[PDB]
Parts: structure tokens; sequence; C-alpha cells
């Protein structure tokens, strides 16, 4: 509070603005359908990016 | 008890060393009517037309 | 002083094949966890104990007021007044009230002060600013000396430095040698330094304080040395303790004539760390362990024999250590019988422990590529060059 | 998108069921589908099964709507449909794919039922059908345990799949058939036990160590009660007989864990074979230091089975262990110096200055010095320091000081028949009551599991067993109770049943007689049971309520009833439930004491549910005390898997938030739970921290005591430092706190000694060892036992103790010096490999040495290989065609 | 060779078939 | 001084109460020559 210093609310966890701006809030418009070649590269990137996240059971 | 004491005053000793006395403003009709002249425009601007060119520009905007 | 910390749960891994022996063991663990939960729940369900003193406590609190700002007792004067520095840094000559434990006032202890008319109104022995609290290990890492392959000499030296003194130290003063205050791990990256630190923190009986090295540096002036001082004060306060400062070269680099205020503050932080490392006696039960890859770039005063006597070398794993590491990291795998694993170990390379782990992971991925999980030898064969990216042929033949 | 190149599979294995009427096409397509599913699931190591994934969706509609098929042929075409439907079991069907097994592979068997399965490596009907006969068979045995033939044909199917699991792949699934038998055949466990008996014992001999390790680890933590805990205990009985190596001294182990069954099982596992007795079976006898009756069974009554009949008995009893221990102390490892109390009580150099005198010969400190001197030189025949010239030293105490000092003097010459009595002959005519009673204590002390043929304790104390003097009776009955710790012969029962049944003896005397008889017999002794209960009935309410010794009477009852399950405890609760509210304490003592190692929830669920939390806010004193003391009873060592969260639930919950009077001293439990010396685990934090907190007197005194556990041989470094931090620098002024501090923290120096009840192998406890339970209830009482010097014999009662030495002999003597590898324990046995108990060398001692539990040894370089493989401190380096 | 992304059926079959019969209770208990 | 300390350490390593000349030799091989 103002100067009585009495805890009167709990606020969400502190992330400083500089790193909160780093979240990709507005997704970019680039699909794999706009990537020529790189099919092997795309599969390799997926085997590290999405396969562990989507299914860690394997 | 109509008005609430503030936290700032409370920390600085209100209701512990001194009490806040309710303040009432003695304002009779004469003083009110005289103070009303501060923003009483005039008998003139009630008849003074706004600038027609500025009127047209305001209307267009 | 109080005792150490870092409670961990049971090793389990007595089996690892999920042959229901794991199931009885984890069932015993979960059942006893339920017992703890039920006991504490039912305790707080019926636990009437409050008030008692009340009015005396009520009036001492009324004297204390609200809020009460914590300060650092920098100096004491005749036993009614003292010098205390607020967390801003400004220090005031204040009075000490009657109800404070004069035995507890000691330069450095956090003292509760009245918000208005500052006065010592209480002593906090557990300030422990959130940074140093975070730097303390609570859940010990799951790795263990069984997980480390090779590094027998390294494990042996690290245990002689930071296990033997905490356990029976009678040999040390029997031989008249002081225990080694501080050890430093060095070698090429991914050789087992941080892994050995995890293993030590697992089979430990002392407070383990993990530090990033670069974490000690702070933006505000005087926050760096203050943080180092608080960290080591916690280490002594929770003795015996182990202070692990990973990547010591983040601050341990060559000392040079500072010009900028930031460089001066970095030099001051290192000077405070070195002075603190000198401060506690080697007979004391607080040991420091620092790891780095660029050993040569360290200050040759941080590695003085009077300060950090031991120096554990972590060479790239040999063929036998490579095969031990491969046995460890393929243990969980459902390897086919055709895999030999000796061709990869043969290949004269700079495979590290991390490189072997990555080779195993890539082999598993390649097996998943063929829809199988049996992981043949061909998967390892391709995985080796898949991971190992990057002498002109017949020069040295 | 599909593979395209092999897009025939979503066509031909798709059109064949889709086109599906004409019986000939039906048979042909079913045969082709069988062949394709077999060729895929059986050798194609790819987990993914092209048909099984492409049969699915279609399978759950076609092969389910075509599952009836109207049974076109008698069963052969129906056999084809079942063979097809037994392919998409894992993912096509719901959780009751075990019902798929019921009506697809249990109802019918395609010839050799595993014709399309035993070919499959582990999946189709081995890991899968293993899952189904450990899930379907589990629920059916839960609800329809004795079903129609659906329980017997499933039993035989489980039998062949279980044995094939050993001989279809011959792989580490050798750890899954024991698994299956544990889960499969939930009530008919013994049927599967005999199944793997007749299979594995005849299949191959090396594939049985895995069987033993599996069943042993399950024995550590089996189901809650000994209906299948007992059955798993009995599982290795075929796996130890001539079907495997016959020596296998582990007969003592899997007889000890099941109620220490001597005269029903040990009659056959060793008493009947008696054929390789000249081999390690003699050291099996030596490593059997609990059950003298076992060798009395054949030896004395016939004396013709082997020439080493009574000589072998005597040598393993005490004499040669004493001789080789003395050789270890003087001849081999020269650590046998003159070590009195004074040599290390002032081991601090702080006590030299600042005393300004402070040298007082008062009762508490002189008593503590006598106790310390006796403890330190336990089993030492060299402590001629406070023994011979110290007659006045024995005189310079208070009344109980004489009895305790003389008992300590007897303790000096532990289990020594010659030296003990030739040194107690001088003090036998002590010419003083209290010293005389201490002398009878000493005579009953040199009989610690000695099992003397001459029986000196009986005759030498029978003059005073009922003699009209409380101190005489105390000393005599306590000495005799310590003498007969192992057996329960009818002579001592017919001698003390009058005694504790005598009303002349006081209730302190009655309680110590109860302690005696309770550690005499560890079975039923219905005479003892009835006598103790008619005691607890004929005593008057105030006496049985607030005697301060009323604990020892149910304590004696429980100590008699320790180990055996709640069978006798049921009627014991029935005829103690009629008693005073003190019967709550009595029951929560005896019942839980009937479990030494019974690591289970339900019993500790009563202790921490109905006995702990239904007593936290309730001021019924000393009900919570035994509660939390025995929280680690039945949990003292379930392979220490159940000990660590015992530490957690005690420190976190009990010490931190417990009652100041019923649970604040929940701390001698730590003494009982695990005793080696471990910072922040058993000793440093939980004991030292509460020890500095001297706010509660009883807590502080008992907590200083609790280091007695680790104090058997703690390598006193970091423990002596504690003592010097509290002697002079700590609870120095508090007379009683300083007294217990001296006693407890200083009796560490007793070298090569070990108080833990759990045996050297670690998988068996020792009931004779567990008789260090009276100095837990008494030690917690602290009133007229420890803090008040009412009776200090309970502190003397610590002669449930074994050496911690090592030694190797070859049929003659200890002269063998083969290299040893003592170091901390690691993984072994049930993992992929039995990695040696020591991860590396550590110490490379070749001579006989010391081995505490976190230091276990392995043989070296294969010279005179011991067939004992137990190193019970007396290993037998029996030679063979060594280096073959 | 163009390596095929594991299908939903492929994920489902990898999660089963080649699994210990105690994966479910072990994982749940932990 | 660190060489002497390491010689003591090597003596402790073999669990011997007395350090030998061999321990000092390996200690000076360790500390000296870095
Ligand atoms: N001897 C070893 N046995 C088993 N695994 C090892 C061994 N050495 C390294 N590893 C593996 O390497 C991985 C990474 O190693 P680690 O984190 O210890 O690196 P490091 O050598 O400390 O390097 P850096 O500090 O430069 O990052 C570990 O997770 C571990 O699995
Ligand atoms: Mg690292």
């Amino acid at each position: 509070r103002n100067d009585s210093y009495t805890l009167h609310k709990i606020l969400p966890n502190k992330v400083d603005p500089l790193v909160s701006l780093m979240m990709v809030e507005k997704v970019p418009d680039s699909t794999y359908e706009m990537i020529g070649g790189l099919d092997k590269q795309i599969k390799e990137i997926k085997e590290v990016i999405e396969l562990p996240v989507k299914h860690p059971e394997l | 008890h109509l008005n609430k004491p503030s936290i700032q005053a409370l920390i600085h000793g209100l209701n512990r060393h001194y009490y806040s006395i309710t303040i009432n403003y003695r304002k009779n009709e004469l003083e009110q009517k005289m103070l009303l002249n501060l923003h009483k425009k005039s008998w003139m601007e009630g008849l003074t037309l706004q600038d027609y060119s500025e009127h047209c520009k305001h209307n267009e905007s | 002083t109080k005792g150490p910390d870092a409670a961990s749960k049971l090793p389990l891994v007595t089996p690892h094949t999920q042959c229901r022996l794991k199931l009885l063991k984890l069932e015993r663990i979960k059942d006893y966890l339920l017992m703890e939960e039920e006991f504490i729940r039912n305790q707080e369900q019926m636990k009437p104990l409050e008030e008692k003193q009340e009015e005396e406590r009520s009036k001492v609190d009324d004297l204390r007021g609200t809020p009460m700002s914590v300060g650092t007792l920098e100096e004491i004067i005749d036993d009614n007044h003292a010098i205390v520095s607020t967390s801003v840094g400004s220090e005031h000559y204040v009075s000490i009230l009657s109800f404070v434990d004069k035995d507890l006032l000691e330069p450095g202890c956090s003292v509760l002060l009245n918000h208005k008319v500052h006065a010592v109104i209480g002593v906090l022995m557990d300030d422990t600013d959130p940074l140093v609290t975070v730097m303390k290990v609570e859940k010990a890492p799951q790795e263990t000396y069984a997980d480390i392959g090779g590094l027998d000499n390294q494990i042996q030296e690290i245990k002689e430095s930071v296990e033997l003194p905490l356990t029976h130290p009678e040999y040390y003063e029997e031989m008249g040698i002081k225990p080694p205050k501080g050890v430093i791990l060095y070698g090429p990256p991914g050789t087992g330094k941080t892994l050995l630190a995890k293993a030590v923190a697992n089979q430990t009986s002392a407070t383990f304080l993990r530090v990033v090295g670069s974490e000690l540096i702070q933006k505000y002036l005087g926050d760096g040395p203050k943080l180092v001082r608080e960290l080591f004060r916690v280490a002594e306060e929770h003795a015996p303790s182990i202070v692990f400062i990973d990547e010591i070269d983040a601050i341990g680099t060559k000392r040079y004539d500072s010009n900028s205020g930031g460089e001066r503050e970095i030099q001051r932080t290192m000077l405070e760390l070195l002075n603190q490392l000198d401060g506690f006696d080697s007979r004391g039960d607080v040991k420091v362990i620092m790891a780095t890859n660029r050993i040569e770039t360290l200050d040759p005063a941080l590695i003085r024999p009077g300060r950090i006597d031991r120096k554990i070398e972590f060479p790239l794993p040999d063929e036998k250590t490579k095969k031990r590491i491969f046995q460890i990291h393929t243990s969980r795998m459902t390897l086919a019988d055709d895999v030999t694993l000796d061709d990869l170990i043969m290949a004269k390379d700079d495979l590290s422990g991390a490189d072997i782990k990555a080779i195993c992971t890539e082999a598993g991925l390649m097996a998943l590529r063929e829809r199988r999980m049996k992981v043949t030898n061909e998967d390892f064969k391709k995985s080796k060059e898949n991971v190992l990216y990057k002498t002109p042929e017949g020069l040295y033949l | 998108m599909e593979e395209g190149g092999r897009d025939k599979a979503p066509v031909q294995p798709q059109q064949s069921p889709a086109a599906a009427e004409k019986p000939s096409g039906k048979e042909r397509r079913d045969a082709g589908d069988k062949d394709k599913e077999q060729e895929l699931s059986e050798e194609d190591k790819q987990l993914q099964d092209e048909l099984e994934m492409l049969v699915e969706r279609l399978g759950e509609k076609d092969t389910s709507l075509y599952r009836p098929a109207l049974e076109e042929l008698r069963r052969q075409i129906r056999s084809s449909t079942t063979s097809m439907t037994s392919v998409p079991k894992p993912l096509k069907f719901l959780r009751p794919h075990y019902g798929k097994l019921k009506e697809i592979y249990e109802n019918m068997a395609p010839g050799e039922n595993k014709r399309f399965a035993a070919d499959i490596i582990s999946v189709l009907a081995m890991t899968m059908s293993g899952e189904r006969e450990c899930l379907k068979y589990r629920l059916v045995g839960s609800q329809e345990e004795l079903a129609s033939w659906g329980h017997e044909y499933v039993r035989h199917l489980a039998g062949e799949v279980a044995k094939e699991w050993q001989e279809l792949d011959d792989a580490e699934k050798v750890q899954r058939e024991p698994l299956l038998t544990l889960v499969k055949e939930i009530v008919p466990y013994n049927m599967a036990h005999n199944a793997e008996h007749e299979a594995c014992d005849l299949l191959m001999e090396i594939e049985q160590v895995d069987m033993l390790e599996k069943d042993i680890d399950e024995n550590a933590y089996a189901k809650v009660c000994l209906y299948l805990t007992s059955c798993v205990n009995y599982v290795p009985e075929p796996e130890n007989s001539a079907l495997l190596r016959c020596a296998l001294g582990v007969f003592r182990k899997f007889s000890r864990f099941p109620e220490a069954l001597r005269l029903a099982l040990m009659l056959n596992d060793m008493e009947l074979v008696e054929d390789i007795f000249t081999s390690c079976k003699d050291v099996v006898v030596q490593k059997q230091m609990a059950f003298m009756l076992g060798r009395h069974g054949v030896f004395l009554e016939l004396s013709e089975d082997v020439e080493e009949y009574e000589d072998l008995t005597e040598i393993m009893s005490n004499v040669q262990l004493n001789s080789n221990f003395l050789a270890l102390a003087r001849e081999l490892d020269i650590m046998e110096p003159k070590v009195p109390d004074d040599i290390y009580k002032t081991h601090l150099e702080n006590n030299r200055f600042g005393g300004s005198g402070s040298q007082v010969d008062s009762a508490r400190m002189n008593l503590a010095s006598s106790f310390v001197n006796g403890f330190v030189n336990a089993a030492f025949g060299q402590d001629k320091l406070l023994t011979d010239d110290g007659n006045k030293w024995l005189y310079k105490n208070k009344d109980h000081g004489m009895l305790s000092a003389a008992a300590s003097l007897g303790m000096i010459l532990l289990w020594d028949v010659d030296g003990g009595l030739t040194q107690i002959d001088k003090y036998l005519y002590s010419s003083e009551d209290y010293i005389k009673s201490g002398a009878l204590l000493a005579c009953g002390i040199v009989n610690s599991g000695v099992r003397n043929e001459c029986d000196p304790a009986l005759a030498l104390l029978s003059d005073y067993v009922l003699h009209n003097s409380n101190t005489m009776r105390l000393g005599s009955i306590f000495g005799l109770g310590l003498a007969y710790a192992g057996s329960n012969r009818e002579d001592v029962l017919t001698l003390l049943l009058p005694v504790m049944g005598d009303s002349k003896s006081s209730m302190e005397v009655a309680g110590v007689t109860a302690l005696a008889c309770g550690m005499i017999a560890v079975g039923s002794c219905n005479g003892d049971v009835t006598s103790t209960i008619l005691q607890t009935i004929m005593e008057k309410s105030e006496t049985e309520l607030k005697d301060t010794y009323a604990r020892w009477l149910p304590l004696g009852l429980g100590l008699n009833h320790l180990g055996k399950g709640e069978a006798i405890e049921a009627i014991l609760a029935a005829l103690e439930v009629v008693s005073e509210p003190f019967r709550s304490f009595a029951n929560t003592l005896v019942d839980v004491c009937a479990y030494a190692g019974s690591g289970n929830v339900l019993k500790v669920q009563q202790l921490l549910h109905i006995c702990s939390e239904h007593f936290d806010s309730k001021e019924k004193e000393e009900d919570k005390d035994k509660k939390e003391k025995k929280d680690k009873d039945k949990k003292e060592a379930p392979a220490d898997m159940g000990a660590h969260q015992g530490v957690a639930v005690l420190g976190i919950a009990l010490i931190a938030m417990g009652e100041e009077i019923g649970a604040e001293m929940a701390l001698r439990t730590f003494g009982h739970l695990l005793r080696y010396g471990e910072p922040t685990l058993r000793r440093a934090v939980p004991l030292a921290l509460a020890l500095i907190s001297v706010s509660n007197p009883r807590l502080n005194i008992l907590d200083t005591l609790s280091k007695f556990s680790h104090d058997a041989d703690p390598e006193v470094s970091y423990n002596s430092i504690f003592a010097m931090g509290m002697v002079g620098s700590g609870t120095n002024n508090a007379r009683l706190a300083a007294m217990l501090r001296q006693l407890a923290q200083y009796h560490a120096k007793d070298p090569n000694n070990l108080f833990m009840v759990r045996l050297a192998q670690g998988l068996t406890h020792l009931g004779k060892g567990t008789l260090t339970l009276c100095p837990y209830h008494s030690d917690r009482q602290l009133m007229s036992q420890v803090a008040v010097a009412g009776l200090l014999t309970v502190l003397v009662s610590f002669l449930d103790v074994r050496n911690i030495i090592l030694g190797k002999s070859h049929y003659v003597l200890y002269g063998l010096v083969a290299a040893m590898q003592p170091r901390m324990l690691v993984t072994f046995d049930e993992e992929l490999r039995p990695l040696p108990v020591s991860v590396r060398v550590g110490q490379a001692v070749d001579v006989v040495g010391q081995a505490g539990k976190p230091k276990t040894i392995t043989g070296f370089q294969t010279h005179t290989t011991p067939v004992l493989l137990a190193h019970g401190e007396r290993a037998e380096l029996a030679t063979e065609e060594f280096l073959p | 060779k163009p390596i095929r992304a594991l299908d939903e059926g492929d994920i489902a079959l990898l999660k089963t078939y080649g699994q210990s019969t105690y994966s479910r209770q072990i994982k749940q208990v932990e | 001084r660190s060489v002497c300390t390491e010689a003591g350490m090597f003596a402790i390593r073999a669990r011997r109460k007395i350090a030998t000349e061999k321990d000092f030799l390996e200690a000076v091989n360790k500390v000296i020559k870095s």
C-alpha cells in the first residue's frame, strides 16, 4: 500500500519488459510450403523441435 | 464518520496523536453569486457569432 | 550454527527394466509420500496453539510498528546506540531498544528497524536475499557416480577434496596436512566437469551452492561484492557446505588496470571473492569447487597454492573410458545384438562424453527413422558422422 | 500420405479382408494374411507393423463384424480368424484387449498356440500376452479366482509362455518370468513357483542367480502381509536345494526371514542334508550366530553325523572368534593398545585450562566414566586399568554405581568363559550388596550368546534368582535373561515363571524379569503369555498406570512376541483390550513389536494414521512415544528403501511439528532406524541440531544418547568433534546432560563392534540383535533408567552385538592373508550385472580387516575361492582347481 | 531417401507394442 | 608447501599413516611440472 506497506494483492510473476517483448505474440507468416529444397533440413529441424515436444514417449 | 481517514495520515499518527475534524465551508448566497462572476462570460458572447470561416472549417472536419 | 541442506529422494534405479521391482519400490515411495501427506494434513487439521504471551507480544509489536525495514548492522557503539546502513546504502546512528538480544547484534546481521525514527527493533539471521537463496540446491540432481564412466582419478581426487574432510577427517590432522580448501576442475568442454559437480552434489552431506560465476556480477555498484559476501556467509552459516562456482573464467580472467567503472566493479567483485576465499580457514568445513574450460586465462592468484591447491585435469576420454561411457549411455537402449560399438571407439577422434551421449541419441533417432527401436549397428555408423561435423592426409602417415 | 512404393499393403492386405460367402477364398485369404502378419511381426525388427497398422480401423470393424463369421468350419477357419484377431491386440482394441485374448487366444489355441507367437520375439503374445495374463488373469483371479476351466487352461498357457520367456529368447526376460509369477497366479503363486522351479532348475544352472536376486529383492519389499511375502520367501527353497549348489548357506537367510523357521525348514535345508558339512557348511554354522539350537539338533543327541559335533559348536560360539579377534587386534593389526576412559575423555586439549579444579568424583561423572571404560574395552582382555587396582574405584560411586561399574567390568571381558570368571572370582565374594549384584550381572554378561555347555549363569545365579533383595533379584534375573538370549529352555522358564510370577519381587523387578523372559523366548511361550497377562490383570490400577516401570511388562510381552505376525497379537489385543487406558500404550507396543522387518503400509498406516495422527492433539502420554519409536520398527531395514523416507517423515513431520511431550523426542527411533554415521541423514542435522536446542531437557538428553547407534564404531572423527563441541563447549553444566553426553558420545571407541540388528548379508535381521529394544523404551522413559539413576542395567543390556571384523581361514585357522576389496555399496544383482559390492578398491587391505556396512569386500585374483560368497567376517578360502 | 514423418498411427503404435507391460503404472506412480 | 601437502594426500590415498619417499616423488611429479 501507499506508505503503510501492507501486502494487499498478489501480482503475476515478474518478467522484465526487455525479455517479455521477446515472446512471439504475433506469429509470422511463413509456411513450409514457401520453402524450396530444405526438405531434409526441415525433417532434421522437426526431429529436434517438434518430435520431442509432441511425443517424448518414444 | 461520513469521510474516511487516509492511509498517509494514518501512518503519520492520525487517530494516535491527533484526530481529523470534519471541515465544513460556510458559503452564503452572496459570496456564491459573486464567485459566479469568475466564469460568467458576458451579455455579449451570448450574441457574438463565431467566425464563419472557422465555422465552415470546423463543420468540414 | 545450523546444519546442511539439499534433501533428495531415493536413488531407486535398483532395477531399471520395469520388472515390477521398480513398481514395488516406487509403490513404497509413493505410499510413504502419502503417509507424510496424511500426517501433516491431519496435524494441521488439529493444531490449536496460539496467543499465550499476546499482550506483551502485542505491545512489543506496537513499539515495532508496521512496516519494519531491515537493515545491515555495519557498526555498534555503546550498548544503546549503533550504526546501521539501510538497504539504500545510507547509514544512520540509531538507538537500540531494550527488547533486542544484545548477544545477537554482530556486524553484518540484518537488524529490523522502525520505519519512522530508525531504531534497532529486531534481528534477522535469515535475510538470505532471493539471489543467494536461489543459488542453493534444494532437489539434488539425479546423476550419480554410477552415471559417470571413466574419470576414476578425477572422482577419486574430488572425493578426497570435498568428501573425505566432511566424513572422517582424522587422517588429515593425523598426517598434519590441512584439508584442501578449494579444488578447481578444468579441461576441454563436455568432458565431465559439470557432470562430476552434479554427482558430488548427489552423494553429498553438506549444503551445495551452485553458482554460475557470471551470476555474481550485478548491475548496481557494490551489489557484486555484497552478493559474494552473502553467498559465502550463507556457506559458513550452513556449514559444512560446498560452493560450486561453474565457469569461473566468467570472472577469473587476468586482472588488469581497470579504467571504466564497470571493469573496476568486476575487479572489486573478484577481489572480494579472493579475500573471502582467504577468509575462512582451510580447517573450516566450507569447500569451493570451480570449473572452467580456459584454464590458462585464469588469474594466477585465484589458483595460488595457498588458495586453491588442487587442480583436477579432465582429459578427453581414452578408449577404455570411451567404452565405459558408451556402456553407460547405451544401458537404457534396446540395442540389437549386431552392434559392436567398438568401431566408433576405435575411430581416433575427439569424442567426449557429451559427444558419445549425442552419438547415442542420434543413433536412437535414426532407429526411429526406420520405425524400429532395436537400434542396429548401421544406425550408430551413420549417427557418428551425423553428429561429428567438420592434417592434410599424407603428411603424417 | 503413405509410402507409395509399398502401397500394395494398404491394397492387398486391405482388399483381402475387404473382399472377404465363398469358403475357399476365405481360407486362402486367411492363410495369406497369417503368413504376412507372421513374416512381419516375427522377424521384421521394426516396431511398426505394416499390416497391424493397416489392419487397424478396418480391423476393428471388419475383423470385429467378421469375428463371429458364423463358425463356417468347426474351428480351423475360426482358428484363422482368431489368429488374425490376435495380431491387432495392442492398439486396435480397447483396454479389454485382454477380453480379446479371452475369446481369441484363450478360448482357442492354434495347434501349438504360439505357432504365430513364439516365433514373434517378445511382442505379439509374449509381452502382449504377458500383459494380458498379468491383467486379465489378475482381475479374474481377483473376482473369479477359482473359475471354470478358463482358470486352468489359462494357467497352463501362462505356464508355457512363462517358460518360453526363458527359452524363446534366452534373454534378460529371465527377469520377467519371476515378474510374471509374482503377478500372474496371484493366489496360486506357489503353483508358478514350482513351475519355474521345475523349469529353471533343470534348464541351465547359471540362469538361477538371477532368479535368486529377483526373489530376494521382492522378499525385501513384497506385498503387505506374509501370505505371498511368505510364498516369495519359500520360492528359493527349491532354488537352493540340490537343484542348485547345495552349500548355499543362504538357507539360514530364507529360513530367518520367514519367522526364523528352524524346526520346520532348517530341519530339511541343512539338518537333513548334512553331507558337505566339511565344506563351508561349517562356516554356514559359523555365520549362523543366532540359533545354537540348529546344531544342537543333530550334534549333541547323536554325535555321529560328523566328528566336529561339539568342538564345532564350541568354536563357532565364542572362543575362536575371540581368538582371531585378538589376533586381529594384537598379532595382525596392531590396534590393541591400553585404552581406558581417561585416555580420550580429555582427548580435547581445551579441558586442560579453564578448569580451576572442577575435578569431582561425584556419582554421575564417576558412573559415566565406569560405563565408558567398560564400553571402550568391550571384549578386551587387556583392560587392567579400572579392574584390579581399582577396587576403591568400584567403591567410589553411589549405590547403583557399584552395580553398573561391576556390570561394566564384566562387559570388559565379553563372551570369555575362562578370563571372565577368573576375573569375576575376585569380585564374586565382593562382600557388599550392590557390588555383589553387579557381580552377578557380570557373570550373566560373559554369557552373551555364549550358549555355555556348563551353564555357569544358571547355577551361579540360582541362589539369588528369588533371594530376598531387590538389587540381588535385578542383577540375577537380568544376567540370566542376557545369558539365554537365544534359546528358551524349560529350565530357565521354570525358574523365572516363579520369579516374575512372584509377588515378592517389585514391579521394577517384575519388569526387568519380563524383559529377561521376553528376550529369552522369541516365539509364543504360552506359559509366559498367560503369566504376563495375568500379571497385567492382577496389578492394581495405579501400579499398572504410573509405576514408571509398567512399560517393561508389555515390553517383555512384545519382546517375546517380536517378529511373528499379528496371529498371536490378535488374541493379545483381545485380552489386553479389557485393560486400563495404559493398554493403548501396551498394544501399540506389543503389536508393532511383533514386526521386526515387515516393511508395509497397513501396519505403519495404523501407526501413522490411528496411532500418530489420532494422537497428535490427544495428551495421552507415552502412547505416541512407542508409536514414533517403532515407526522405524518393521521398517528398520527393508533394504533401507523404507528407511530414508522414514527419516524424511520423522525429521520433516515428527521433530519439526510434533508434540513437546509425546513426539518432540521422536529421536531414539533414529538410533534404531539406521546406525552407521551419516551427516544430515541420521546424525549431523537431525541429532546435532536438536542437541544444540537444549530447550527440552528430555529431548536433549535422549538426543545426545541417540548417537549411541552410530557409536558402535563411527570413526569418531566428526562425532568426537561433536562431543568436544558439547563437552566444555556445550551442555557441560547440566549434570545429567553431561553424564549422557560422556556415556553416549564416548562409548564410540569400542572397536570392531556393531549394534545393528540387520545381518552381514543385509537381507536378514537378527532377533537376538533386536533385543536392543529394552534400552529404547527405557531410554525414552529417562525416569529412573537413564537421566535418573533408578536402574542402569538397560544401558548395560547392549550385549546384542557382533564384531565388525573381517577374516579368512581355510579349514584350519585365520592365517590366510588374501587381498580384500572393501568399499561402499553400489548397484548389483538385479540389474544387468552383479557388479561387485565395492565399486572400486578403496582400501586394498590383504590382512584381515574392518568392514562396516558401507564397506563390503570381494575376493581377489581367484586364489582358494570361497564357496560361501557371503564373507561373514570368517570367510573360508577353500581351495579347488584354482586358476583352472 | 525421403524419410517419412511418423504418422499418428505410427506414434500410437510406437507408444505401444514395443512397450513393457508395466510402463503405465510405473510412469503414473512416478 | 603444496608438494608436502600432496605427499600427505598420496599417503592418505593408500591409507598409510606414514608417507614414504615414493609419495613425495609422485607429489613433486604432480605439483611441479604443473
Ligand atoms: N565420463 C563420462 N561418463 C558419462 N557421461 C559423461 C562423461 N563425461 C561426460 N558425459 C556426458 O557429457 C554430458 C555433458 O557433460 P558436462 O555437462 O559435464 O560437461 P563439462 O565437461 O562440464 O563441460 P562444459 O562445462 O564446458 O559445458 C553429461 O550430461 C554426460 O552425460
Ligand atoms: Mg560442463
